[PDB]
């Protein structure tokens, strides 16, 4: 496949295919994340059955549609895999985790490339608005101090910890944007918390975001100019969880028809280590 | 023969060219460094892209001289010979394309059926001298 | 035989020179990846030799067809001509002799070669078409 | 660019060579070397590490590329292995008893393995065909599998009773299950210490190389009985101090890094398809 | 063997795959060891097996399953009559010249002539003929002999002096010098020893080795030890693994096999 | 006869007929020499079965003063000095399991010429100017400690004056064949009293000698390289049971140990001036 630089012609006059989705029903499979609360609110033992029963009628095999669960969006930010060809993910809003949600589909939507940071010994900085440090764990307490061309922190002291300036306190998963183009000193918390200097390649486009309640509150870019609503971005208005569930498994065929399989990663992760 | 005979480097409206055979076309597209904010939010540095950059041209041989025969805008005698050939139900034969498209009889144009259709041209202008 | 041909296109009619093995195919020794990746050891695709009158063309996979539909994989090579030949006698083989021991072999861009070591099988389903 | 469809690559037979580029692939990359633990009890040194990446700084490699990392034994090695770095070349014991489990290492360690989730509970599980496997990983895995017919039927087991059904994996870190393409089968998997995965091998896995310490040399890395092909980027020394291992693999590290690529996937032009 | 020309050409159509009416009218037959079927301890495991063979193509009545003890038990008279045998052989360390002897004696098919060691002196011919001796206990003593008939280092009549060379085993293939006659001490209360040349080998049973690495010099001579086409080796934590293995692959198994 | 030192282009016709069949010749004219460790005559029980295998040699074409016979007590004592003699040399040696770089050092040293420079470990420091050269130590008990230096002459993880700060490649080894990353100075610490260590550059393989491995799978790695475990034509192995099969193996098939060994490159008289010996 190597040789990409070839272009590929094609003509303005040749004929349509004939209709490539059921064939598409086949040969994939299907993983919806849903949140705890839903399986609090479901009371069922067998709804798995129940619910892949009716995936079944929709141009689905049985051996394709599965489900994973987590507990809270602060807990899936920790580790966020995707398991299957089209991922979809139910999201409950609050007001409370507003950038918990953005922050979470921004690693969610799209494909990342990261490399490690020893912040212990290096200075590490950012080069353009395309990388940002993605940092995991049970509990990230990330402190940056920025310096200046002689190595000396302006407004702060490198020696001293306590005269840092905290960005993030006690989260799960943190995007930090700095100002790019100048040294930066860290204290982030390396005993619950990996911090990654990772750029943003593409857009990942085998998992939707179905944000379940609220209002049309997320955003990929984190510059203030942009806030994107892409095709992937869609919401439901909830009362009991049985309409939603019932929403996914009816709109099937269009929420594949805004996916795509091809971006498959052979790894369940998020972030493409060691390029 | 791959000779650069005549260039012209961002010249518009009517130019000539005295001989050639392959017609090279290299225009390029520079994002614009001084944008208004009605043009600055088209053209984000993220991925989704609403309004795509394009870039035209246009190139219109209005008259030519050329040794073999054409069919053109001005001349009926690919109309008249196609006419005769079509009035009287006649079978494909071994040069000419089935149905006489111009289109498949100009992609492969060649010397033998430039040779008919130059013998056929010629006899079509002679009827349309006579038959109006 | 050449002022007899210089006569005739002096007039503009038909001629022919008898050729025997003509020399109507430039040098062309290269090959074709349908299928390749960095690492050259699945490989598939044509390989050609054109020289003087003769064309030696082999395709090989290297997965001898486990994965394609049916256990078949086509292949094809179009040589177009500069000329129009006519009345031409060929003399059509099996089984090309230069590309049926082993060899390395630069890669597209010339980085890194790869190992050729071919086992042959008969051509299935030979269709030798000429076109005009 | 263009990247997603497959385009035919054509190039000529006497294109010129390139120059050497051993030296900007050394300049470039990077390299892991993979030990078990007690060899650092036989080395008898805190800093060599210091040592080592100053040996490798002769052969081209910079100082902070060469990585050294450990693991306690094969089977805790095999519980998740996760290879990334540009070149990995992993360093095993040979045991004549664990000879099944470097196998199932090495059968995960050098082939790539598109990999989906599975369901014990839910649903009926079969193979398509001799590429599709059963890996299960974590702590303790122990797999019974249990066939059925065309109506769901137990053939030789009861559907019911977990007991009856046929054990193929006891307590083991790594297991791939092989069972026959086309049969439904019921599974027994304990998963709160394990986790099995269906997973359907796409082709090998390049930026690893298998050395292994000792012994007689096979690792069969394939299911079949009928061939057991002894790869390009598996083999073999011998030891009695691990200093000539460390040593001898410092010298060749040009020719163990000629008999390993740059791992397709990795590339920017194998964006769409399985790896960016 | 044939020795009569068959022409054949080239350029002619493949025939279809026969593999199919290969399977339809053919049988399948297993050699376990008894400690394959201790730890299986399923009393109806055959059934199993059979209907995942049913699965693959075989008819129902075309498989079947033969035990042996150990290797020193199938050795004593094994017997290969199914149209396509595989037998499933565990890996002893100690026993590594035994299984090299089995799979000579399996793999290959011999014409052997009898032997009566009383009457007449024995001396082999070929590089392919060799002793082949059955039995319970086989304790074979060979001297060799000049052109005169004396003794090289033995006296021909005591047999304290001769030269041993198999003490108590089942089977034993032996190989002395050719062109020199022989006396022979074999114990003939148990042991039957046969005058034995190698033809071409049988491509009816392949040896699924299971266990450690291979060791097989089926050939007598110490330069080859050619690795053929059916010294198949699987590695193995539990004997059902071991012929679920089996029941999938039986094409890349039977493919390198023919009948006889 | 002459021209000794030049390497001239030869050049022979593809038409030259086949020569007659030279066994004979070669069976009559050369020796052989058999090397079998003492637990074979200790499992053969008899004085004179040096004889019975001279005669059955005389029925395979080898005369009776043509055969000759030596022999060692462990693969440990055989490796401290092989000075291997004639002009057909195989030797038999048991698999020892817990032993398998022995063996494969010693059949490092057997099958290959080795042209080896003395070393002063006090004097000097050694580096290997490539992969050719090794450094084969012998002796009764070789301890090598190796002190990688910088481009200063200073240690890598080894003080110059402290001889524990070094790390040892072998300890109480009989024949060590060191391979070290090449470029790189080096201190050693040999055990000089019991052990001599020197610098050799292996120039190919030897050509008069086989080694049958009695017993045990096939463990040899020649070339001190990991990517490499060449399997040559006379590194050939057997099953035993008892020692007479060994030996009536090797005396029916000297037709075949001996074809597929030659004479030794070096020792002819054509090879005169290329290290004849
Ligand atoms: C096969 O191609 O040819 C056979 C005759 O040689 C015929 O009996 C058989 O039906 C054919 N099968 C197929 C699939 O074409
Ligand atoms: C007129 C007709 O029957 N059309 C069908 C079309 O619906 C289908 O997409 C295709 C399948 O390949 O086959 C065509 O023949
Ligand atoms: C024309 C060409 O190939 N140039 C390269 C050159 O870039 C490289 O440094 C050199 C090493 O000596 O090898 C040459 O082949
Ligand atoms: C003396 C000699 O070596 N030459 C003989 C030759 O005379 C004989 O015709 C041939 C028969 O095969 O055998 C060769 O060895
Ligand atoms: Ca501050
Ligand atoms: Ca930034
Ligand atoms: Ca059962
Ligand atoms: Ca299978
Ligand atoms: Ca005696
Ligand atoms: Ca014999
Ligand atoms: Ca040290
Ligand atoms: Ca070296």
């Amino acid at each position: 496949n190597y040789g990409i630089n070839l272009p590929i012609t094609g003509s303005m006059d040749t004929a349509y295919a004939n209709s490539t989705q059921e064939e598409t029903f086949l040969t994939s499979t299907l993983c919806l994340y849903y949140p705890t609360e839903a399986a609090t609110e479901i009371n069922d033992n067998s709804w798995k059955d129940t619910l892949s029963q009716l995936f079944l009628t929709k141009g689905w095999p049985t051996g394709s549609v599965y489900f994973k669960e987590y507990t809270n969006i602060a807990s899936f930010s920790v580790d966020p895999q995707l398991y299957c060809d089209y991922n979809v993910v139910l999201m409950k809003y609050d007001a409370t985790l507003q950038l918990d949600m953005s922050e979470l589909a921004d690693l969610i939507l799209n494909e990342w490339l990261c490399n490690p940071m020893d912040i212990t010994l290096y200075y590490y900085q950012q080069t353009d608005e395309a990388n940002k440090w993605i940092s995991m764990g049970s509990s990230c307490t990330i402190k940056v101090c920025p310096l200046n061309t002689q190595t000396l922190g302006i407004g702060c002291l490198t020696t001293d910890a306590t005269t840092f300036e905290e960005v993030a306190t006690a989260e799960k998963l943190v995007i930090t944007d700095v100002v790019d183009g100048v040294n930066h000193k860290l204290d982030v918390t390396t005993a619950t918390c990996t911090i990654r200097n990772c750029k943003k390649l593409g857009p990942r486009e085998n998992v939707a975001v179905i944000q379940v309640g609220g209002s049309d509150i997320l955003d990929i870019t984190a510059d203030p100019t942009t806030a994107p609503q892409t095709e992937r971005m869609m919401r439901i208005n909830w009362k009991k969880w049985w309409q939603v569930f019932y929403t996914v498994v009816d709109y099937v065929d269009q929420i594949i028809q805004v996916m795509s399989k091809r971006s498959r990663s052979l790894n369940s992760a998020a972030f493409y280590y060691r390029v | 023969n791959g000779q650069i005979i005549n260039t012209y480097q961002a010249r518009f409206g009517t130019i000539v060219a005295r001989n050639f055979d392959t017609i090279r076309l290299s225009f390029q597209l520079m994002r614009p460094p001084n944008m208004t904010p009605a043009v600055a939010v088209l053209f984000p540095n993220a991925q989704p892209f609403e309004h795509h950059a394009t870039v035209g041209l246009t190139l219109r041989i209005e008259s030519a001289v050329c040794e073999s025969v054409l069919a053109d805008a001005s001349e009926t005698l690919l109309a008249n010979v196609t006419s005769v050939r079509q009035e009287y139900a006649i079978p494909v034969g071994p040069v000419f394309p089935p149905g006489m498209n111009w289109t498949d009889l100009i992609t492969n144009y060649s010397p033998s059926r430039e040779d008919n259709l130059q013998r056929v041209f010629t006899v079509a202008s002679i009827r349309s001298m006579l038959i109006k | 035989e050449y002022i007899e041909n210089w006569n005739l296109q002096n007039r503009r009619q038909r001629t022919g020179f008898t050729f025997h093995k003509p020399n109507i195919f430039p040098y062309s020794a290269s090959f074709t990846l349908n299928r390749s990746q960095p690492a050259h050891d699945n490989l598939m695709g044509t390989m050609w030799l054109n020289a003087g009158s003769e064309i030696q063309v082999a395709g090989f996979d290297y997965s001898c067809a486990i994965n394609a539909p049916a256990n078949i994989q086509q292949f094809e090579h179009i040589v177009p001509l500069r000329r129009v030949l006519t009345t031409a006698t060929i003399t059509l083989l099996p089984d090309a002799e230069r590309f049926s021991f082993p060899r390395v072999i630069n890669s597209a861009d010339g980085a890194t070669t790869w190992f050729f070591n071919p086992v042959i099988l008969r051509p299935n389903n030979v269709e030798v078409e000429f076109l005009l």
